[PDB]
């Protein structure tokens, strides 16, 4: 009934040896679109290359590793046919060995690394580019390029701006795990002068750890002390649960420890020069409730 | 004779095919087969497969990862596992097995994940992992691990090693801390830390380590003088005086 279309085309690509260079071709028809990668004519063939199709099969992608020069170069075809045509679209390889590396060629100062998240968290994978002019950065999940496209989605790239003389960042955000976001994940910077790409990185994905949740109680509480007037006491006060809860000080219904730097777990008060008897109350807070002890501070 | 004998259902996607058995209730493998072509990955979830014999799963060597959890396991015997060269991720959390022993994970060559959470575990053998040569992800959460054996991660490329909510006192640098550099996710959150001259090792080892490589916190439980105190901040004379 209907023509191919190419929907998403290869581009021309610069790459070092023993690299990675991937192409993108994906077309749309009925019937389907079939993807073919010839190299200068006929079909690649050996030991080096991949063809990994979309799960659509809208198209696939030419993943060659590790990348050989002059072997490599150069151009490729990537032809799309159906029974009602068939159409084309050239791209052009190079690979450029270790002493050809130009200055501000892209590399990755810090690339993803092994990461198992709890389900249904998030997981963000971690990349950190230089190069000149600056690197665009861009991921592949398992030989497949990752749509982070501007549509509302769980898979958000990173902006991750760090300014000045610092690398780009561009990390992978994903939001609500699940069982086919785990997979090995790869980072590429690309500018001008070629592209670079980081380590592969596997994502795995767990279940939840069950954490049995528990109510705030002192293990230690706020003593009481006797102290000859203008002496100095610390008083401890500790407390535990799931989730550990705050521990705050408190002078009657006024609040001595700010909210900002509230510390979770343990608190101990600080009290100099006192020549006044009062009384001093801890209080432990968590999502289960909240709880205060009483320390007593009398004058000698 | 699964799965034309319709026994468990091997639905073939997406881009892998699984074979859920779970809650189909075995108590044995040894009477069934698995296709000759296909890899997959096998769920044997609620099936109550209460102990493992030598030579089990030998018609699954074709398993690409083998999920046994909530089985009520407690008994494995060495040899259980045999067979599985192939296998990458072996769950076997969420049941009652006490300790690992050398000879325990016999089979499993190319195993890369291991998760044994929940499962009262105490003692493990030095040497039980010791062949486990591609472990990248070893998860022990909520056991009662007392202590890492000296030599348990000679030559085991961990990289997660989750060990929440455990009876851990102490973690020596001399052979255990040292032989896993290559550690990108720790977990030692909810363990009675004991913050002695024989932490420090731990603490100085935290310094060292990759920037938020360590996941959670290490809170000394141990001594009163100390209890509820971050490692992160603790004074080296607190710990050894
Ligand atoms: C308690 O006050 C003493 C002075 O006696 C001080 O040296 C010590 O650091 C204080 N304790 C704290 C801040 O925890
Ligand atoms: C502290 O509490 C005791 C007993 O509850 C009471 O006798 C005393 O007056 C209190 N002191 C205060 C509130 O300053
Ligand atoms: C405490 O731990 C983390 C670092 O992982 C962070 O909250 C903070 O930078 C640390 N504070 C220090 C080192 O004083």
């Amino acid at each position: 009934e209907t023509p191919p279309r190419f929907t998403r085309t290869p581009v021309d690509q610069t790459g070092v040896s023993g690299g990675v260079a991937s192409f993108i071709c994906q077309a749309t028809g009925d019937p389907r679109p079939k993807i073919v990668w010839n190299k200068k004519g006929k079909k690649v063939s050996n030991q080096r290359f991949e063809v990994i199709e979309f799960d659509d099969g809208s198209g696939s992608v030419l993943r060659i590793q590790p990348l050989r020069t002059p072997r490599d170069e150069a151009i490729y075809e990537c032809v799309a046919s159906n029974n009602v045509g068939e159409i084309s679209v050239s791209t052009r390889l190079t690979v450029l060995r270790e002493d050809q590396i130009p200055r501000g060629f892209p590399t990755i100062d810090m690339g993803p690394q092994l990461k198992v998240v709890e389900r249904t968290r998030t997981a963000t994978m971690l990349c950190a580019a230089s190069g000149n002019p600056d690197p665009e950065i861009t991921w592949f999940k398992d030989f497949l390029p990752v749509d982070t496209s501007n549509n509302n989605g769980r898979i958000k790239q990173l902006r991750s701006e760090s300014i000045g003389g610092t690398p780009i960042r561009g990390a992978l955000q994903i939001e609500q795990s699940e069982e086919s976001d785990q997979g090995k994940y790869e980072c590429v910077a690309t500018n001008s002068a070629g592209t670079r790409y980081s380590a592969p990185a596997n994502l795995y994905v767990r279940e939840l750890r069950e954490v049995r949740r528990v109510p705030p109680r002192f293990s230690i509480p706020p003593t009481n002390h006797e102290i000859m007037p203008g002496g100095s006491v610390n008083i401890t006060c500790v407390a535990v649960g799931s989730p550990m809860p705050y521990v705050k000080w408190m002078l009657g219904a006024e609040d001595l420890t700010p909210e900002d730097d509230m510390p979770i777990g343990r608190n101990v008060l600080e009290l100099n020069d006192v020549r006044q008897s009062a009384n001093y109350t801890c209080v432990a807070m968590s999502t289960l409730g909240v709880i205060e002890a009483i320390a007593q501070i009398t004058v000698k | 004779d699964v799965c034309k004998e319709k026994i468990c259902s091997c639905n073939e996607i997406e881009g892998d095919l699984h074979v859920d058995c779970e809650k189909k209730g075995f108590t044995s493998l040894q009477r069934f087969t698995a296709p000759t072509s296909q890899f997959y990955h096998l769920f044997l979830h609620g099936n109550s497969l209460t102990r493992l014999f030598p030579n089990e799963f030998a018609n699954f060597y074709n398993a690409v990862s083998l999920h046994m959890e909530n089985n009520g396991l407690h008994e494995i015997v060495p040899g259980a596992f045999l067979g599985l060269q192939l296998v990458k991720r072996l769950h076997i959390n969420n049941n009652k097995i006490k300790s690992f022993r050398k000879q325990t994970f016999l089979g499993l060559d190319d195993l890369e994940y291991l998760q044994a959470d929940f499962n009262l575990l105490r003692d493990i053998d030095p040497g039980a992992f010791q062949d486990l040569n591609k472990l990248e992800v070893l998860i022990l959460n909520d056991n009662l691990i007392s202590t890492l054996p000296a030599n348990v991660f000679q030559y085991v490329p961990i990289t997660h090693l989750d060990l929440r909510g455990n009876r851990l006192k102490t973690l020596p640098y001399e052979e255990v801390l040292e032989q896993i550099p290559g550690i990108a996710e720790i977990l030692l959150e909810d363990n009675p830390w004991d913050c002695t001259c024989d932490l420090l090792s731990l603490k100085e080892w935290l310094e060292n380590i990759p920037k938020n490589a360590l996941i959670g916190r290490v809170v000394c439980e141990a001594p009163t003088r100390l209890q509820g105190k971050d490692l992160n901040e603790t004074t080296e004379q607190d710990l050894c005086p």
